């Protein structure tokens, strides 16, 4: 359909967001997700969005590059676990996003976890949360 | 079994460089508080130390670290000698390298 009076037409309104040739963004609605990924502008590369400025969309959907999914779980995709998740974080922040320094320090560092709660609690939401987030 | 040969002990100080002995067992060795002492070890191995008297430790035992011991190639209650040399001098350079297999990660 009008994907444009659909999506794009709130999403600009009144906003100056900034636009740079070739990066991706997330527009909620419909029940849904959609990524919009911006092919061209007449500012060389950054622009600013105007209600003077025209929006060309016509053409078909381009096809997804490397760049990972925007829809994949993330920290704000859990709700409720503020105090788990921050022990999670502070157990999983060293080994992860600083892994060498574990080669050089020498201590050791945590290894095994275990989740536990009610089924349907949220376990593998948060596993897979932190993985994500982490870039592991 | 000559007076010099005494039977190696675990020590409570754990510095590299200090052997604790009664001071009865120095008297008979001529060894006074504060000297430089050899000690002989297995396989053709031997070491040098300082001596400090505790009057804890007996006259049978020598009272050593686990270092000491392991560049002696000995174990706890095995039999050394020890003898004294006044030769050692005071030196003006000395060149120490470390081991690979404990230096990983650290630059
Ligand atoms: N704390 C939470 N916040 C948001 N969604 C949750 C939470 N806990 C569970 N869910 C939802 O429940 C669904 C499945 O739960 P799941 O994590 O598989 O249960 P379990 O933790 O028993 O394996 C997920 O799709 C997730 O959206």
């Amino acid at each position: 359909g009008n994907l444009f009076d659909a999506y794009l037409k709130p999403y600009f309104l009144e906003a100056y967001r900034p636009v740079r040739k070739g990066d991706l963004f997330l527009v909620r609605g419909g029940m849904r997700s959609v990524e919009f990924k911006v092919i061209e502008t007449d500012p060389a590369e950054y622009c600013v969005v105007a209600p003077d400025t025209e929006i060309f969309c016509e053409g078909e959907p381009v096809k997804r590059e490397d760049e990972e999914r925007l829809d994949d779980v993330g920290y704000d995709d859990v709700g409720g676990v503020r105090k788990q998740m921050a022990q999670i974080r502070e157990l999983v922040e060293l080994p992860l996003r600083h892994p060498q320094l574990f080669k050089s320090i020498g201590v050791k560092p945590p290894k095994g976890i275990l989740l536990y709660g009610p089924p349907g609690s949220g376990k593998t939401l948060i596993a897979r949360a932190v993985a994500n987030e982490t870039g592991a | 079994k000559s007076p010099n040969r005494l039977v190696v002990d675990e020590a409570i100080n754990d510095d590299n460089s200090v052997v604790s002995l009664h001071p009865a067992t120095m008297e008979k060795l001529q060894l006074f508080r504060g000297d430089t002492i050899l000690i002989k070890g297995k396989k053709r191995k031997d070491t040098v130390c300082i001596a400090l008297a505790d009057e804890t430790c007996e006259e049978p035992k020598i009272r050593m670290n686990k270092v000491v011991r392991s560049n002696l190639r000995v174990r706890l209650g095995d039999v050394i000698s020890v003898h004294q040399c006044p030769d050692v001098k005071y030196g003006k350079r000395v060149h120490i390298l470390p081991v690979d297999d404990t230096v990983e990660g650290v630059t």
